[PDB]
């Protein structure tokens, strides 16, 4: 892995990203 | 309804689930994984039957679900989810059931869905989500 | 404090 | 818009936002806790002006968010956030903004938000929420 | 539970 | 010797290991807590036998293990386990086998121990553990 | 990402 | 001595240390990642002077601490922290300090080191580490 520390995520709410 | 609670496992499987064009979703049943063995979660069943069964199974663990967003509404003077989408980073599951009422999603930028709750009485009264890394 | 794991939980949605 | 990303902390103090009652919200800023620590992060401001200010101070740490809604919909042809609410386990602020399109919420049954990141152009496009525990 | 995010701590190691 | 990996639980419930008062650790079995439910796991035997068996049973979920520490040497020229202690908030389990060698103790202020992986041929080669709140 | 969870592993100790 | 504590963050950029060969571990003090941007974490001196100053400057976010060891040990009638050493995935920073006493160690399969806290007095009284995925 990297060296940053990852956290849940949720979103996005409003225009589409994916 | 009558309640029930998974808990949290190590993914997710397989979903079976059912639902009925006129009113919401009926039955509800996860394949969890646990540690690299399938693991089957006990079978949530509705009081009344009648409904269209439907089984999504993921192609674990390069698939997973990115986003679970439906409707809740009122059928019988009780209140609901009506319908449910399962969008998952292959393909789109659904909508399942009637989408009329009150929307609702989760997106999923980092983690995953590893667990359900909630409780069913003739259909599916409501739901909450075990979210991790 | 308790010798059971937890998790983030998130809903629910529908019926209160 | 511009896109922002605040990252994660241990908590939130207090909340700065401002909307239009007839397009959407506008500027967004927070002021975490950082390790028992005030931590004000960036401001992140609408290209425009016009927007009313509203400042959420919680009573941390005894107060914190368990639940957030609003509205997402059109606005000049874009998608964008019209509406947020924000309630905690002592109270609800707001609705603040437009309550026209399409409803969303997140009520947290165990959990913390702990960091915000999005987007904001005229308006604030969209956002995400960090939640821990 | 509080306002207050909380994260795994392993340790201590030296006097007690 | 043969690897194993019990993957990650919701806690422990019983400990059930083996020891020689000559040479080291032996076999190696756990009983651990699944959402409320006991679940057994896979026994992970010594390639020979004559141990001494210590069955560790803990008052879930009132009692935990705070504590795990132990002595890796050396045995007939290979590296292993020669001994275990656990010790929990109401009381010290151990020392099991041998207590000569290298010394290694990991004490948790905040967590819990959900799962066991590592390797047994005569003795317990090594062994990690998963951690998580 | 996978579809396969994770949690913190420390270790191990023992043979190399 | 006088307790101390950083908290968690998002990584590890930077570690300052003092030692004396001849006793144990002065001062401590680390430079955290908060977020992708640096953080200097507050200086913790020894109450006495004649140390040895170390800098280990780490290639973030492609290097990281992988384990921790060192020991333990009396200087006059305190037990102390007389030694430590860092591996990272790239180089290994030491030993730095009297490598004599009661070992231990911390290596990480899974996971980051994000913050540290304990005491010092005269030398490093004790510390304990956070970790996080
Ligand atoms: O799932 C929704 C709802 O289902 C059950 O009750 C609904 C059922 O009640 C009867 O008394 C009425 O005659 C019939 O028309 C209704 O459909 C369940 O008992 C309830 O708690 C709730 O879960
Ligand atoms: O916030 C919504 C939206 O804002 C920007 O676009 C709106 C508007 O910006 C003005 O500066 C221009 O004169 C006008 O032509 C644009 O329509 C932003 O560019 C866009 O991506 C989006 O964020
Ligand atoms: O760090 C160890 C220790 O430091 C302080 O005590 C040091 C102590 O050493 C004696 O030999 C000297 O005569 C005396 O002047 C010093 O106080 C600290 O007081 C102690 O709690 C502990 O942290
Ligand atoms: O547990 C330590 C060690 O145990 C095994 O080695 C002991 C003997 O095992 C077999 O009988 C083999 O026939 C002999 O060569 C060997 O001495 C195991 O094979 C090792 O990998 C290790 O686990």
């Amino acid at each position: 892995q990297s060296g940053i520390s990852q956290t849940v995520i949720v979103g996005p709410w409003g225009a589409k990203s994916s | 309804g009558k309640a029930f609670d998974d808990g949290a496992f190590t993914g997710i499987r397989e979903i079976n689930l059912s639902y009925n064009k006129e009113t919401a979703i009926g039955d509800f049943q996860v394949v969890y994984d646990l540690n690299g063995s399938p693991y089957v979660g006990q079978n949530h069943v509705s009081f009344i039957t009648g409904f269209t069964p439907v089984k999504i199974s993921l192609d674990f663990p390069s698939e997973y679900i990115m986003e679970v967003s439906g409707y809740t509404g009122n059928v019988s003077g009780y209140v609901v989810v009506r319908s449910l989408t399962f969008k998952t980073n292959k393909k789109t599951y659904g909508p399942y059931g009637v989408t009329s009422g009150t929307p609702f999603n989760l997106p999923i930028e980092n983690g995953l869905i590893v667990g359900f709750k909630g409780s069913i009485g003739y259909w599916l009264d409501y739901f909450s989500m075990y979210l991790s890394l």
